[PDB]
């Protein structure tokens, strides 16, 4: 139907708004050594922001990260530095959900102003670009933790942030089909 | 007969069991062989000793008194030295040193070259950027002449199409039409030609770039050295290299005594020590430049982080010294020289050296079990196939209100 | 008319003590290679023989100070006996009190290692040339892909095309591929996104096939020691010995460079490589995983590689040349006859038939015997699970259909 | 002390400058060397002697007199003998043997492996042929998967156009139509994955194989040698080799020794020379049996055609020998250890084997310059391609004939 | 107060023959580097000096029986002259009998090969890796293909098709190019056929590509010899010295295991690798392509590179180390100050001026400065050229097709 | 037209048979060094069936060949012994030449029974197969001359067997353009 369908489309963007959020927000992402805990190291938790640790009596305390361990120029260096600023920043991901909020409140919107229907394909379009920014987004944060026979794995947050690319995709997908019908119906 | 030496790797270092019959084994280095050689050969009795002043020979000008084995050789406290010691004019005025058994001089020293942390772009490394353009400039013409010819000699093939069908023949993807007339199926196949010589070329590149590393020091003198700015150089603070580098007047030299002169942070170092660990943690940005000797012997200490690169910017010996009027003088000048035309002060050499080695030859291991790829090696391209989607949106949303309005 | 006093020394399988002790008495007590030739060259002597051991269980040694044989030599030279059948190797000092038969069995220093395990290239070895994060990302960029392409195809009323989200996917899985499909975009954001994937795809491939060249080619270059110049030269691996004995003395005494660098690597050992016991070098080997070496006499070595666990291998020939033999004591009736029959056997083929029994037939392992390179079924057989299980799916979504469409 | 030994290079050689101040080096070789060392340790006089008739030592069975060495050393001739001559229990008798200072045995000789004349279909080499018929089999599998799927579930795709869908994908060439049902397309890109994995296994594998050369010896020991027949055995007609097969009783051996008998032509040979040229020249299929020395001189002798395979199938020992009741005896056992301890032997071995090695070391050059790909790697190609077209003619004229009628 | 005969010899470019030897007279009639250095010493000594050449044109060395010296040794010791400035190396028996100053240059044995020329890689390299044979019968396969093709398709009345001669012609060169057409064979000759074809060239273009990376690779671990190490493991380049001189005398008398084998491969050289004068050696490396090299003094290597031709190069550090000296017959007054003057010399840095001046500011060559290995414009040129061949070749029938058609 | 077309068939038919006759019976194929005169050996120019030398006195002399100077398996050794074979036997080339000249005859024929329109299907089949043969001999030939820095080259004998199978290949053509016209003409 169409009511179902803009339902889903709506339950959807909250669901990722919320996944993407708390994985932001939770610190999960990585297991590995850090060196940082006391000899390749000790275990820990690390996150987006604040690394943390879960071995010796520093168990449960734990603290910021630099991303900017030695030196370069502060100016203009070379791509690392770029590189390390968007990923101190984590922008994309910051600018995934934004995008998906912003595509929720469009749809919500669509119910009032039932005439319009540019609304759902503005929402489809932020969906869409939340995606694209996500998977640039861990494609930094995987290239930004590469040294240059260490072990590590990746945690829950890691694959929130991925269930929230496939239902932005998936809701995009949906607007897009919503706009077609709403079209149609005009003759 | 007293031998005069001084505490400086590996020419004297305390042997491991000192505290256990210490005899005249508590020392150990190159000039204890070479004093064991001399005396053997001169036939004297020598008793190792250490001058309390660790201080190399030199003389102070406000009290015209001398600080180091000069002292001990002038006052009579030695009866000869054999350290690592170098002939000089001041020197040689007062004493009466040998022939060199140890040439050596200024050099220079480098963080050895490691695997470089992969860039962006870099999968376009196994095609010189000339052939991309060449690329470029071949696909926009070859669509041109399609078009061309096309147009003025019909049997579809506009520019926009003719750009496509170019592009796709270039990815191996196919095509959704293909040229009727003789001229398009000819530029067609020449196109094919082209494509599938240059995929081939890339992939077989690519196979060799990731088969064997080749890593490359970015300097292979001290003239190149001069030439760029990027890197720094590095001289311990109150040493003769300084003092070479200050009385130069060569171009090289003077170029190099302005730099240091006029850079900061402060390139010098109170010790060796501190410009070696600056080496080894920079990460190739610090040029250390000491004598060959020790340069040698640490390229052999482990991390094995460093290697000596370049020739010598100067020409010294290290010269046994006698109190003038000797008798051992010209005994040991003879020494000397028997040692090193029958090969005894090479297979010292290597003694010290290369054998002791913490490393291993110069290529103690090779193919190295080769690293699957690396996201970092292929990100680029995910940057731009993203970078490509947003300009297709944005495309499309500008050709939607052209035409809506 | 009288019997012979033999000494011996319990190392294994010179000398071996039976399979039930309590049991069985005098020479029947024992079992080995040693027994044996003590058997057949008192047949050819001539003598009966009333079997024995050394106290000490050590062999010949003085003690400098002392100036006494600590051993069978010690057992031999003060008359305590008259025979030592055992591998009592012949020495300088040893031969200028006693008297050496010729050797019955040759030997020298070797080199054990790990066997090199018959390799399990493992299931899904074809994605290693690309880490598992390429290809998930690859994945995701796929569906990215696919999405905008309907998207930019199925967003204007103007058409309102074959761009379907369904086909999109089809194209975009075609062009990874390589291949194809019958759709192509006719729009320029159709065109651009295509062209994009193109260029992903290309490198993608390419970059999978130089690194799996690479791999091979790496692993087909890939020389083992085979030697000890190949051990010399090198440092990676670890080669170490007994912590005292004669490949102590021999590696010291060495004057050859070769001998000369092992020695001193064995003296600048970070860990200590040297060990106590053959049984400590061969668990130490067994465990490193290849990064050690053990030398010792080459008879140990194959009498190790033919025992459970089959986990040891030999390399190259023998560093040096020694021999072991018959003992006899200086001024006695045997050395003559001893000689002839040792002569003699080694001659017929005896102890030839003696060490294989000893060392093969009586081997656990019972190993005697294709380099080709070629990819295997096993290198690449998780590509052809996968497409078992898409035809398998393939089926059942064809039942799916069937069942559905019903009206 | 007169010294008795025999022209057996590098045991005994005549020096180049023989007609030159001659002296006693004349003479040159290892036992040479040999001699003198143990001469100087037991401080004798040796005036080097060559014995008359050049036959190793040996009993006339009809007469019972020596012929050889052994005659001079019974009958006094000869002081003492230094010569390749092996311990053995019918010489022990009469004279007294040393320690061994040189430890042998039979041993395998067989041409080196050179590069093999490239044979038609070995283009399929980089591929085991188990999975070529795994690969023709799943063509097979998802064509009628396919052919099924499509008749069954509709949304073309025959028998006969499925297969040609599926020869296409294998080929990268594409396609002329594509499934339209969800149940196809997951089949195709299935069999797509399949086809990318296994053309670029192949580029791969032949790359390395292009690369890197690896010969292996078709055998490796003797029992591997026994188990097939198409490789040649050989031995010296009159030698201890044959007699040693002949009395035999191993099963090894014994095989040996019947097929060396029922096999013709003649594996036998009058001279050691004959059969390393059988060995050169046969190209592999002939195997000689020797001892181990002379098959390390040989080895490292041009043109370098041979190598030494397996270990050992015997042990023996070359002996210093004396008369009996000398008293040189004991001196030279006693010096032989000597050397053989301190390491005078194993140096001479390098020295006149290893060391005047006409050839290099075990590896003398690598990374020979590749060879471009002649007509004869790709040549089963043409004829496959020949035989299709062949093929294709006839089928068409078979279906001509066919419809007409 | 009295001028000094000081003693030289005409070894270049220490002491060279003025541009004109006719016009000029005296100590100005010769330049160099030796006769400068007198020039500075004589001013820091201060004292006249008339220049002179020993006339045996020889360096000091005793004939053993006749134990008198040959050259500037026996000019000085002698009292024919009072001083000596010329590469007159430092040595045992000469400082015996002589005074020697401290070294004013330092040497020593080194290595001379030819220069690795600028690679010109070739146009039409891109078809190295399969010899002309595979193409040119590639080409009569592809006609004989279309032409079965086209026989195939269009023998039967049946149809009386789309593959005509030209369409054959067109699927042939796009299935060698893995490409593809629009038209495909429907029946079953023309589908055996395009099979065929396809298997052709996909083990056609993987063989390409696969020798392709062996040549980049192979040329890609070439490794100079850079040492004498990499001179001495290897046999195959060729390296000689002069039949007489000092680095005959440095190998024979060479206790080490590296110039101990260089001195057993020179004897055993087949054949002659040792030449008589250093242009015979210039000249065998300059002819030999790189297959000799040729061991001499390091400062006539430099010299020579820096010589026209500019076709040689030095690799590696000195193997040995000597020095040149001033020298003076015993129990001279100059000794000690020749001695100061040589260190102020040193220490205030003339000495390298003047070797810079006379190895490099005179030098011909004037050359003093990539190893990317990246493929190059040049690799690949052949086919840029085919391609604007082909686009004209194009226009040029695009004109005859626009005259043709007239009516 | 149609005669026309008929004379070039028949003319090439002609002269590409006495090409191959004349390229098989020159014995100026190859150009190389032999060590059969009298060191890397002396010049001569090779054939089909018996090299021949240049160089010397033996200039004008000149003998067959063997094709078999080692030994092997007579009954059956492997792919070299049949390649040899077919090498010295070279029954490729003339099975071309035979067909050439079976397909001229059948051209020629056809002018009588003009009724008849399966003789130029014949001929043009008959050359093709030719072309094939041709090409098959000289893949074979190439690849029985290789040894395992020396030098070669290719006389006219091997050029003028070329133009043979190119004229081969042409005249099929022309041979099946004139059967359908032929059928073309049946209504
Ligand atoms: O913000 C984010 C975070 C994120 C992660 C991913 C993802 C996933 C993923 C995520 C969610 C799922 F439901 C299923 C899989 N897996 N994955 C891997 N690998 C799989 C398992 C690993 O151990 C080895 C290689 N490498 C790199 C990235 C990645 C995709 C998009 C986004 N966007």
């Amino acid at each position: 139907e169409k009511g179902v369908q803009v339902l889903l489309t709506t339950i959807g963007a909250f669901a990722a708004f919320g996944l993407m959020t708390i994985a932001i927000s939770t610190d999960y992402w990585l297991y590995t050594r850090a060196l940082i805990c006391n000899d390749p190291g000790g275990l820990t938790h690390s996150g987006l922001w604040r690394i943390c640790c879960l071995e010796g009596l520093k168990r449960g305390v734990c603290v910021k990260i630099n991303h900017f361990p030695e030196d370069t120029d502060y100016d203009h260096d070379s791509a690392e530095y770029l590189l390390r600023v968007v990923r101190a920043s984590s922008i994309f991901p910051i600018l995934s959900a934004i995008l998906l909020l912003l595509g929720g409140v469009c749809v919500a919107a669509s119910r009032v102003y039932k005439s319009k229907r540019n609304i759902i394909l503005g929402a489809g379009i932020l969906f869409v670009a939340a995606g694209l920014s996500n998977i640039i987004g861990v494609i930094v944060y995987i290239s930004a933790n590469a040294g240059e026979k260490n072990h590590y794995s990746y945690g829950w947050s890691f694959y929130f942030g991925g269930l929230s690319f496939i239902l932005a995709e998936v809701i995009g997908v949906l607007a897009v089909n919503i706009y077609i019908e709403r079209s149609r119906e005009a003759h | 007969v007293v031998v005069t030496t001084i505490l400086e790797s590996p020419y004297v270092m305390m042997k491991k069991n000192h505290e256990m019959l210490e005899g005249n084994e508590r020392y150990e280095g190159y000039c204890v062989d070479l004093a064991a050689e001399i005396a053997k050969h001169c036939g004297f009795k020598y008793k190792l000793t250490i001058v309390g002043d660790g201080k190399y020979g030199a003389r102070d000008a406000d009290t015209k008194i001398w600080n180091g084995m000069v002292g001990e050789l002038v006052y009579g406290k030695a009866d000869i030295a054999i350290a690592p010691l170098t002939i000089t004019l001041v020197r040689e005025e007062v004493i009466d040193f040998s022939k060199p058994f140890m040439s050596l001089g200024i050099s220079i020293m480098i963080k050895k070259p490691q695997k470089s942390k992969p860039g962006v772009f870099s999968f376009l490394d196994p095609l010189a950027y000339e052939i991309w353009m060449c690329i470029v400039f071949a696909y926009i013409g070859v669509s041109v002449v399609l078009f061309l010819v096309s147009r003025f000699s019909p049997y579809e093939f506009g520019i926009f199409n003719s750009l496509w069908f170019s592009l796709g023949a270039f990815m191996r993807q196919g095509c959704d039409i293909s040229p009727r007339s003789l001229s398009g199926r000819i530029v067609g196949g020449v196109w094919w030609f082209f494509t599938l010589i240059i995929i081939s070329s890339y992939t077989a590149n690519l196979a060799a770039f990731l088969t064997v590393e080749r890593m490359v020091s970015p300097i292979e003198s001290a003239e190149d050295l001069s030439k760029q700015t990027e890197i720094a150089y590095g001289t311990l603070d109150s040493g003769s290299t300084k003092e070479f580098f200050r009385r130069s007047k060569i171009a090289v030299f003077d170029k190099m005594w302005t730099y240091m002169r006029s850079a900061e942070p402060s390139v010098f170092v109170r010790t060796t020590a501190e410009g070696v660990a600056r080496v080894r943690k920079s990460k190739g940005k610090y040029a250390y430049l000491l004598e060959s000797t020790m340069n040698e012997y640490i390229e052999q200490r482990k991390p094995c982080d460093t290697m000596k690169v370049g020739g010598n910017l100067d020409s010294k010996g290290y010269g046994i010294a006698t109190p003038k009027g000797s008798s051992l003088g010209t005994p040991v000048n003879l020494a000397v020289l028997k040692l090193s035309e029958q090969g005894v002060l090479d297979k010292l050499k290597n003694k010290w050296w290369y054998d002791k080695g913490e490393c291993g030859a110069k290529d103690s291991g090779s193919k190295e079990k080769t690293s699957a790829l690396s996201l970092s090696n292929v990100a680029g391209v995910f940057y731009i196939l993203v970078g490509g989607l947003g300009l297709a949106m944005l495309v499309a949303l500008i050709e939607f209100c052209y035409k809506s309005r | 008319n009288r019997t012979y006093i033999v000494t011996t020394i319990l190392e294994d399988p010179y000398v071996m003590l039976k399979k039930n002790a309590n049991q069985f008495e005098g020479n029947d007590r024992y079992e080995g290679y040693c027994v044996e030739l003590a058997a057949e060259i008192a047949k050819h002597v001539g003598y009966s023989y009333r079997l024995e051991i050394v106290s000490d269980g050590k062999y010949g040694a003085r003690d400098p100070d002392t100036k006494a044989w600590n051993g069978m030599v010690g057992e031999l030279v003060y008359g305590r006996a008259d025979v030592a059948v055992a591998p009592l190797t012949i020495t300088l000092v040893r031969e200028e009190v006693i008297d050496f038969s010729k050797p019955f069995m040759s030997l020298g220093i070797s080199i054990m290692i790990k066997k090199p395990q018959k390799s399990k290239p493992g299931v899904f070895s074809f994605l290693d040339p690309l880490a598992y994060e390429i290809w998930m990302c690859i994945v995701f960029a796929y569906i990215g892909v696919s999405v905008v392409l309907f998207l930019v195809s199925r967003f204007s009323p103007y058409e309102w095309n074959e761009f379907g989200i369904f086909n999109s996917l089809w194209f975009s899985l075609g062009a990874f591929m390589q291949q194809g499909c019958d759709i192509s975009p006719r729009s320029l954001s159709g065109r651009i996104v295509g062209g994009v994937w193109w260029f992903f795809t290309l490198i993608i491939i390419s970059s999978y096939t130089a690194n799996l060249a690479a791999f091979l080619t790496v692993e087909r270059m890939v020389s083992p020691i085979e030697s000890a110049e190949d051990l010399a030269k090198q440092t990676e691996i670890a080669y170490g010995t007994l912590e005292a004995g004669s490949t102590k003395e021999f590696f010291r005494r060495s004057k050859i460079a070769v001998f000369e660098k092992m020695w001193t690597y064995m003296k600048s050992a970070e860990p200590s490589v040297f060990v106590r016991t053959t049984e400590e070098g061969m668990i130490r080997v067994r465990k490193s995983k290849g990064k050690y070496a053990y030398l010792l006499e080459s008879t140990m070595n194959e009498y190790i590689e033919q025992r459970k666990p089959c986990d040891t291998m030999k390399v190259g020939g023998n560093l040096d040349s020694k021999g072991y033999g018959i003992a006899t004591p200086k001024g006695s009736a045997l050395r003559g006859p001893v000689n002839l029959a040792v002569l003699k056997l080694s001659e017929q083929g005896v102890l030839d038939k003696l060490k294989s029994k000893w060392w093969y037939d009586k081997g656990e392992c019972g190993s005697k015997d294709d380099k080709t390179s070629a990819l295997s079924l096993s290198n690449v057989a998780g590509v052809f699970y996968i497409l078992i299980g898409g035809l398998g799916l393939a089926m059942l979504v064809a039942l799916i259909e069937f069942c559905y469409k019903s009206r």
